[PDB]
């Protein structure tokens, strides 16, 4: 039944913000919490994500953390922002400077409790929390360092929770800092451990996207963030809508994670957008597993799908849903792991997005996340062999061994993610 | 992970108060060893310029015990 939702730093909170702006508006909730939609498919499964408050306000469920006010300021002031609990800000004046030592030991540790007070309210008035959902990217200090710390004392006190992420990866194509590669390693570590299931958002495929197929000359955060939100919404559409297939965190996880570790999603979506031609189930179906559709800048030619999950909303003859799904694994048998049998499962949605007829959501457990992995993996050995910038961490406490492990556990990642590539 | 999460935040804490502290100590050490040398200095040049009085009084001297 519910879920928590938990937004940390910059990125978490800008494409927080955009998550539950999209979804009020498919379950017809309005800025001050009012339902005024026109089915009752909207409110079926409100509950996982939206408290009911008096007076048939719809209140989301939904906590919102930084060291810094500055992007929590934008929150509350953007077109969706009176609707979160005011009790539900909790922000520190410090910054974190796009550390991640900062985040997890010295600053994010000093606001970190008052985070699991308001979780733990959230969670006490649940009639059965299925688990936890977070925002953030790992390439700054507050939703890596800090994010990845609440991912770990969020685990110690519900152990027999769901725990997923959707984390943002960072490129030198739409970079803040060189000291990314180094955040987003010693994040990665974090997740391979305490998480169940992490949608891989990559800010150089999302960047590729903008450029290549939407043609946009220079992509802003934005842009990125348009289709970062249309792929969280399609990938909860199973959560929040009446359904058979992955209708909860753990059923998914079940049904797409074979070996714990395992568990780095590549998403996916069409039509691509920033237009009136209707598109057919054949080219959703088509577009849905290409790789300029992919949401991580991983070749999935290059690798093995483990499992799929596909989602299809809209209006559509389920009779041609089910045969070009078939049609796809039977053309491209190979990519799929034999030694999984039935390893796609398709869900369709009645109800579609907003400003589309038909779309397909895709998501993929691929042993070419490998890719994503390695690219970071080499990004910070190039610094990390000659120890460039790790003052900046020195500073906070911590010692080169700690990146030593991380790097190694991540690199353990990639040659796990080879094997069953190989079987 | 919240032993070692304790031990990284007193290492900092550790470390910053040993810069406070060796800072404090080595201007200490300066200031006081920069005091010493300065009036050694203004010692000595009084003490030439005192026996330059004393000799002018063996000067004195010399021409009273003349005559
Ligand atoms: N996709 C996306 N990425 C972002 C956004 N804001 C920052 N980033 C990326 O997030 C990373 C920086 O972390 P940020 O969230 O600003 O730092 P934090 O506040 O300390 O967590 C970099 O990799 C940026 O490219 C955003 O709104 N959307
Ligand atoms: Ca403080
Ligand atoms: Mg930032």
């Amino acid at each position: 039944r519910e879920i928590v939702h938990i937004q940390a730093g910059q990125c978490g909170n800008q494409i927080g913000a955009k998550f539950w702006e999209v979804i009020s508006d498919e379950h017809g909730i309005d800025p001050t919490g009012s339902y005024h939609g026109d089915s009752d498919l909207q409110l079926e499964r409100i509950n996982v994500y939206y408290n009911e408050a008096a007076g048939n306000k719809y209140v989301p469920r939904a906590i919102l953390v930084d060291l810094e006010p500055g992007t929590m300021d934008s929150v509350r002031s953007g077109p969706f922002g009176q609707i979160f609990r005011p009790d539900n800000f909790v922000f520190g004046q410090s910054g974190a400077g796009n550390n991640w030592a900062k985040g997890h030991y010295t600053e994010g540790a000093e606001l970190v409790d008052s985070v699991l007070d308001v979780v733990r309210k959230e969670s006490e008035s649940c009639d059965c929390l299925q688990g936890f959902q977070l925002t953030h990217s790992l390439g700054g200090g507050t939703g890596s360092g800090m994010g990845t710390l609440l991912i770990s004392k969020i685990r110690e006190e519900y152990p027999d929770r769901i725990m997923n992420t959707f984390s943002v990866v960072p490129s030198p194509k739409v970079s803040d800092t060189v000291v990314e590669p180094y955040n987003a390693t010693l994040s990665v570590h974090q997740l391979v451990e305490n998480t169940d299931e992490t949608y891989c958002i990559d800010n150089e495929a999302l960047y590729d996207i903008c450029f290549r197929t939407l043609k946009l000359t220079t992509p802003t955060y934005g842009d990125l963030n348009h289709l970062v939100s249309a792929t969280m919404s399609g990938v909860t559409t199973c959560l929040r809508f009446p359904g058979q297939l992955n209708a909860d965190l753990r059923k998914l996880a079940v049904n797409m994670v074979p070996f714990p570790r395992l568990h780095f999603f590549m998403p996916g979506f069409a039509p691509l957008t920033s237009q009136y031609r209707a598109l057919t189930v054949p080219e959703l179906t088509q577009q849905m597993f290409d790789a300029k559709n992919m949401m991580a800048a991983c070749d999935p030619r290059h690798g093995r799908y483990l499992t799929v999950a596909a989602v299809f909303r809209g209006r559509m003859s389920m009779k041609e849903v089910d045969e070009q799904m078939l049609n796809v694994q039977n053309k491209n048998s190979s990519y799929f792991v034999e030694w999984i049998p039935n390893n796609v499962k398709t869900a369709v949605c009645d109800i579609p997005p907003r400003g589309l007829k038909m779309s397909a959501t895709f998501i993929g457990n691929s042993t070419a996340i490998q890719e994503l992995f390695k690219r970071i993996s080499e990004q910070f050995t190039a610094m990390f062999r000659r120890k460039a910038f790790l003052h900046w961490y020195t500073g906070e406490g911590m010692d080169e061994m700690e990146f030593t492990e991380a790097e190694s556990n991540m690199n353990d990642l990639v040659s796990e993610y080879q094997q069953y590539q190989d079987a | 992970k919240r032993e070692h999460e304790r031990e990284v935040i007193q290492k900092a804490i550790e470390e910053n108060n040993n810069f406070i502290k060796m800072a404090k100590e080595k201007l200490a050490q300066k200031m006081e060893s920069n005091k010493e040398n300065r009036e050694a200095h203004l010692a000595a040049m009084l003490e030439r310029l005192q026996e330059k009085d004393k000799h002018a009084e063996e000067v004195r001297k010399n021409k009273e015990l003349k005559e």
